[PDB]
């Protein structure tokens, strides 16, 4: 949809502007995007709060240093994917490893983190 | 400008009489506080640089203004 937009060289990842979000589908394909926007440090804006935001749910470290969380989420319509968060965040729950994500996840993940240098 | 200087043993009137231009070290003066005030400034530019640094954010400057 308008909504968002598909994260050039991922199949299943996507960026809400309005919401300053990116989402990777947990199985499933994306489809029909004519656009796509490059990936970008900026787009994972650090989001500010003077008592760390609490997260419920499981959540996965991608850098510690950054404040960067994996957080699990299905859409209410029961749509299973992953929001890659950036800011002053902390887990109700233990933290865990990110091997435990499927080769799906882990490959997009890869090519979005990872600088292409 | 200029300055001369003059040698006499106390005992003999034989005075031998120099000449110096003082352009000569009016250059070396001159050469010394430029490269001095050259270092003092890029010292506390790469102080600045370093504090900035220390502070440890990934983008470079620009970046960061731009962003």
């Amino acid at each position: 949809s308008k909504d968002f937009l598909q994260l050039k060289g991922t199949m299943n990842a996507f960026y809400a502007p309005k919401q300053r979000i990116l989402s990777i589908l947990a199985v499933n394909r994306l489809f029909g995007a004519t656009e796509t926007i490059d990936f970008h440090p900026n787009l994972l804006v650090y989001r500010q709060s003077s008592p760390p935001v609490r997260l419920t749910g499981d959540v996965y470290v991608v850098d510690k240093n950054e404040k960067v969380f994996l957080v699990k989420h299905v859409f209410s319509n029961t749509v299973p994917a992953y929001l890659l968060i950036r800011g002053d965040y902390e887990s109700s729950s233990d933290l865990k490893s990110l091997r435990d994500l499927n080769p799906w996840v882990q490959n997009t993940l890869l090519k979005l983190l990872i600088p292409d240098s | 400008n200029k300055v001369r200087t003059v040698t006499e043993i106390v005992n003999s009137d034989e005075k031998i009489q120099k000449t110096y231009e003082l352009a000569e070290f009016d250059l070396k003066n001159l050469s010394s506080l430029e490269s001095y005030e050259t270092l003092k400034i890029k010292l506390a530019l790469s102080k600045y640089m370093a504090m900035l640094s220390t502070l440890e954010m990934t983008q470079p400057l620009l970046e960061i203004f731009r962003n």
